[PDB]
């Protein structure tokens, strides 16, 4: 048991600043040519 | 019967059927079955990944959910890919392309 | 593009309808039915 | 949720706290006696 | 840069008659006369630009052998432009056109030096008047126009 | 009134998807209502809901 | 991609394409891809097919084909998408739009447009003409 709990909280992330980046630039756009316009919206799987 | 698919006119109108059947899900592992082995001696079947693969790619040309829906397997798909090679037409890297 | 965007009356029937249950997702993602989590644990287990 | 269900505003009296962290303590009480806990 | 990339370009219609078999030299045309139709820097102390003057044109030879309608743009605005940046010393090209230009007043090639040619009159008149057998050769074609 | 037109933009602008959303938000919404339809038919939607 | 065509274009095409194959397997030659493109009206001349199949054996099938349909038709669809497009800025429909219509029918046409990219894309160009607009869109 102490072994999972061991290697499962050294697997938690952090405040990546890499992908942040990608974000900014991924916000930029606002809807697809035409398909429902970006329908992840927040999309907030990535910084943490 | 993958060859009859690709002229049913209808895997071109309704691509979000496809998705929810699913059927790009289950070529998948037909493919992994055939290439899992050990080492590069393992290619028995050939001829089959190629008549297949090119399948995925055109699927992959349809429409932006599409390339979404199938682009979430690349890590899965480039671990069984870059030892295979030989052939031609088609490839797995091709379609991970 | 956001100029030749159709008008919706110009849609087939059978593909306007399909767009309406995927957006008809507000009726029961944010209704609350409640109900089996107090009466689950009730007439289960205790009582049993 | 079968437990924590009850877990700008007046202050709150004396008498009523405990009925909630009693209630919590019973509600739960009944969820750790029949095994569960040790799984 | 000129001499050397041009003496791939010197082979242009080397093939562009009898058949031409590879023509994977049309291909090299998307990704070189591009990058030379992209540099309005030029001057003078050479005459080796005449000889490349009119290797454009030779590609811009054939109306339809081997040319594809939307590949024949890209050699068609690589002169098109090419023509604002030269001293105005374009001689013999003049007379490449000469009457063969004239010639042929009712085919698709026509449109090929016509719009160039009015380039030239657009951007001199109040000048290129310093010659004397191209302004005989101006008359000689506006005669026969 | 000039600005009426500002308010009439579903209508034209916006993807399909995107007027079915502002159009059928307030029929099985509660309360408030935003651009609505005439109230004759978002009756059957609070009787077959 | 491919969803650009409705659905009665490509039953329509899938139409031409049963029509001419060889045995029902999806096959053409070198020559029925011209008498299958002069059957609709479409009159190409050989150097538009000249490049199709380099682009693609003498076995088009009928996935190539329908591609090669849709780069047919994307192309002159791309290039007249902007005029009707253009058409609810102005009242007459000659091309000459107000500079005061212009600052709430785009401010306001869903893609999330505040009032300060408008400002950014009238003063990095009153009535101006339509070709300026396509001159100023595509950049």
């Amino acid at each position: 048991f102490f072994q999972s709990i061991q290697a499962l909280m050294q697997t938690c992330s952090v405040l990546d600043l890499n992908a942040f980046e990608r974000q900014n630039k991924a916000e930029g756009l606002g809807m697809v040519n035409e398909d429902g316009t970006v329908i992840n919206r927040q999309n907030g799987e990535k910084v943490m | 019967s993958i060859g009859n698919i690709m002229n049913n006119k209808v895997f071109y109108q309704h691509p979000n059927l496809m998705r929810a059947l699913g059927m790009h899900e289950t070529v998948m592992e037909v493919m992994v079955n055939v290439l899992g082995g050990g080492e590069t001696k393992e290619i028995r079947f050939p001829k089959m990944v190629t008549s297949c693969c090119r399948f995925l790619c055109y699927f992959c040309r349809i429409s932006r959910q599409n390339q979404r829906s199938m682009f979430d397997h690349l890590s899965y798909l480039l671990e069984n890919s870059g030892i295979g090679l030989g052939m031609q037409g088609s490839t797995p890297l091709d379609v991970a392309a | 593009a956001c100029f030749r965007m159709t008008p919706l009356y110009n849609l087939p029937t059978h593909r306007a309808c399909n767009m309406f249950l995927e957006s008809y997702k507000a009726a029961w993602i944010l209704t609350e039915d409640h109900s089996f989590e107090d009466r689950m644990i009730d007439d289960l287990s205790k009582a049993g | 949720k079968s437990c924590h269900l009850e877990e700008e505003e007046v202050e709150v009296s004396f008498e009523e706290k405990e009925m909630e962290k009693q209630r919590l303590l019973y509600q739960q009480s009944r969820l750790h006696t029949r095994g569960a806990a040790e799984m | 840069h000129v001499l050397d990339v041009g003496f791939l370009p010197d082979m242009r219609a080397a093939a562009s008659l009898d058949t031409a078999t590879f023509s994977t030299t049309e291909m090299a045309l998307a990704l070189n006369r591009y990058l030379c139709l992209a540099v309005l820097p030029l001057i003078t102390k050479c005459a080796p630009l005449f000889a490349g003057t009119e290797h454009r044109a030779i590609m811009v030879d054939s109306m339809l052998h081997t040319v594809y309608r939307l590949s024949r743009g890209r050699s068609l605005t690589k002169a098109q432009r090419d023509v604002i940046e030269d001293c105005l010393m374009a001689l013999c090209r003049y007379i490449r056109p000469s009457m063969l230009q004239h010639l042929l007043r009712r085919l698709v090639f026509d449109v090929p030096i016509l719009n160039e040619f009015a380039k030239m009159p657009l951007k001199l008149l109040t000048n290129h008047y310093e010659r004397c057998w191209k302004y005989y050769c101006l008359p000689t074609g506006w005669a026969n126009f | 009134s000039a600005a009426e037109t500002a308010r009439r933009t579903r209508e034209f602008r916006s993807p399909p998807q995107e007027q079915i959303n502002m159009l059928l938000h307030f029929k099985d919404e509660a309360d408030e209502e935003d651009c609505p339809l005439p109230e004759d038919i978002r009756q059957d939607l609070q009787d077959f809901h | 991609m491919a969803d650009q065509l409705t659905e009665e274009q490509i039953a329509e095409f899938k139409e031409a394409f049963s029509l001419f194959d060889k045995d029902g397997d999806g096959t053409i030659t070198t020559k029925a891809l011209g008498t299958v493109m002069r059957s609709l009206g479409q009159n190409p001349t050989e150097a538009e097919l000249q490049d199709m199949i380099n682009e693609v054996n003498g076995t088009i099938d009928f996935p190539a084909f329908l591609t090669m349909m849709a780069r047919k038709m994307k192309d002159t669809d791309s290039e007249e998408e902007i005029r009707e497009a253009f058409r609810v800025f102005d009242k007459d429909g000659n091309g000459y739009i107000s500079a005061a219509a212009l600052r709430h029918v785009m401010t306001n046409l869903g893609e999330k447009l505040t009032d300060e990219e408008v400002d950014e894309m009238i003063r990095e160009a009153g009535q101006v003409n339509y070709e300026a607009f396509v001159q100023m869109m595509t950049a």
